[PDB]
RNA sequence: AAUCCGGUUAAUAUUCCGGAACCAGAAGGUGGAAUCAACACGGCAACGUAAAUGAAGUUGGAGACGUCGGCGGGAGCCCUGGGAAGAGUUCUCUUUUCUUUUUAACAAACCACACCCUGAAAUCGGUUUAUCCGGAGCUAGGGUAUGGUGUUUGGAAGAGUUCAGCGGCUGAAUCCGGUGCGCUCUCGACGGCCCUUGAAAAUCCAACGGAAGUUGUUUUCACAUCUGGUCGUACUCAUAACCGCAGCAGGUCUCCAAGGUGAACAGCCUCUAGUUGAUAGAACAAUGUAGAUAAGGGAAGUCGGCAAAAUGGAUCCGUAACUUCGGGAUAAGGAUUGGCUCUAAGGGUAUCAACUUAGAACU
């Protein structure tokens, strides 16, 4: 809700820069074995269950 | 193309709802140029987006019908959907019928009936007595005049 | 906000250092209201006499801020 | 008592509307106390110029029945798209063009 | 403890912007007030006044309280008579149909069930819609208190709104009233109900008490002066943002609530606002789901009147057995209902305001 405590608000803050799409840079790397993000989530579909 | 956000902005400048919103469907280019609430206003100022009137609710027919309805119309037993106590509580005829006479009984003692025959007209006149304000004056005219 | 009903108290009140500005406003009767800000309230003095007006408006201290309508 | 104008200078000018459609209008269609013809002293139409409408009324009388009268004949002569009656001061309206 | 209005963004507002306030705390300063008759006066009184020292201790109040029912007041809304601006309509009719007519917190002044004073009341009076009150002082008369969501002004018209021009600017208008078994909220004074009597505490104020105490002392008085941290604040709150595995016909607490019909927050229709979303198109075969109707008969159908039909509002008349006397009861049975033109009553100060019943014709 609107009413949140600092707490969830820090949770919720690392959830959103945690949901991200990864840096193109990445891809190019030596020995690089990451292409996508595997642990990304959606609003609907999975809750974080704070 | 798109105009959603344009009337978005033009209902709340406009203090009215996006039903209410007309945009000039010959100006869509610079109305879409137009993304910012000083654009919208701008357009406002120049004619291209116009508050429409309120659709129209004419109370002619009611107007009139009142009117009919206090000569005596449309009130018979075929339009009487409520009880008689549902459209005009007898506690209301009760209540005021007690005002007017409690009003006009202490009007003619102050005026100069005296002390004994208001007190006398007052619990006849709470016993049901004196349907009406004529019938309690008929009432104090014949009293004291039959004794005097 | 303040009425202030006394042309002498106005004039004690912008000499004290709380005013800060003043306004005039001539309104479509005919009648200036004078105002003047203060640090706690906008004292404000109906005029309805005009004589009294402009006499009051040049009394009104020189280095007081005063502003047109 | 209370005195209203309409001025028709563009009217009579572009030969739009002239003074006998205006004074006789007016004239039949007057509702003073709901009759027509009625108009006596309380209410008389004095025009002053080949440009005025001039009416002074000794009772209440609005110059919005004026406007509405106005109205109504510029919709029966059929150019109420190219006119309308626009007030400019106080009991005075006239007539524009688009 | 104490915040309002207008404005502002693509997205935030009682938070920003403009304007206007308010609270608490702190220090001393200025002006006034008390005091060598130390800690003010007036009023018969209720109590009033800008002030008007009050320690320890004690005590009191506020905070702080159910539910129901009508009654009265206010506010907004609804409604309404004129004026003014535009707009719709205009074969014809309509001095009309619609829209716009706005005023916040805060600040000041103003404003009558309880109480007081004189006076002593039975031929008892006063009085509410509702029967309570009075030799424990009625009525009457004169006072005191309580005092806004009231009035008047400041805020504040410069704002907001509506219109007419000009190339941001210039002109106008933003007016004067009514009404009520109306609606929502609220307030007041009451009535009913209980083998039910319907929180605490933090905070705040007061009293009793009398410690201390020419300058000096005090001063809950009017003024200026400074300050106010931390976290929440977007958005959804649901036929798509929540929970049901989902953008699921399910579920999930609550606030605001226009007009007509009508008893009604019923159903039906409309104004503001919102939406026009749910694979579409063309065809009308059987069967089906969902609605309708049917001659004559009228439960013969069926385990069973299952489903359907029938009845139905209001007014008037009439109403059995039985009964725990309260009921049964809308028993059962009858009649009546439109439109229109009229009168007849029912209120307030010659005149105004308001739907509510009784008829009478005519159709």
């Amino acid at each position: 809700p609107s009413h949140k405590s600092f707490r969830t608000k820090q949770k919720l803050a690392k959830a959103a820069r945690q949901n991200r799409p990864i840096p193109q840079w990445i891809r190019l790397r030596t020995g690089n074995t990451v292409h996508y993000n595997m642990k990304r989530r959606h609003w609907r579909r999975t809750k974080l269950n704070i | 193309a798109n105009l959603r956000t344009q009337k978005r902005l033009a209902a709340s400048v406009l203090k009215c709802g996006k039903r209410k919103v007309w945009m000039d469907p010959n100006e869509i280019s610079e109305i879409s140029n137009a993304n910012s609430r000083q654009n919208v206003r701008k357009l406002i100022k120049d004619g291209l987006v116009i508050r429409k009137p309120n659709l129209m609710h004419s109370r002619f027919r009611i107007r009139k019908t009142h009117a009919a309805k206090r000569l005596g119309r449309h009130t018979g037993y075929g339009k009487r959907k409520g009880t008689a106590e549902a459209r005009m509580p007898s506690a209301v005829v009760w209540m005021r019928r007690q005002r007017v006479l409690r009003r006009l009984l202490r009007k003619y003692r102050e005026s100069g009936i005296d002390k004994h025959l208001y007190h006398t007209l007052y619990l006849e006149a709470k016993g049901n007595t004196f349907k009406h304000k004529r019938a309690l004056i008929e009432h104090i005219q014949r009293a004291k005049a039959e004794a005097n | 906000p303040r009425q202030i009903s006394d042309i002498k108290q106005f004039l004690e009140i912008a000499r004290r250092k709380d005013a800060t500005s003043a306004r005039i406003k001539k309104n479509t009767n005919k009648d200036v209201k004078f105002k003047l800000r203060c640090s706690k309230y906008l004292y404000t003095l109906v005029v309805a006499d005009a004589k009294k007006a402009e006499k009051l408006r040049q009394s009104l201290p020189p280095d007081l801020t005063v502003t047109e309508v | 008592s209370n005195k209203y104008i309409i001025d028709a200078t563009a009217a009579v000018n572009d030969k739009i509307f002239d003074v006998a459609a205006f004074e006789k209008y007016l004239i039949d269609r007057i509702k003073v106390d709901g009759k027509t013809g009625n108009l006596g002293s309380s209410v008389v139409v004095s025009r002053e110029g080949s440009s005025k409408i001039a009416v002074i009324a000794h009772i209440d009388f609005s110059g919005r029945y004026l406007k509405y009268l106005t109205k109504k004949f510029l919709k029966k002569h059929s150019l109420r798209d190219w006119l309308r009656v626009v007030s400019t001061k106080k009991g005075v309206y006239e007539l524009r063009y688009y």
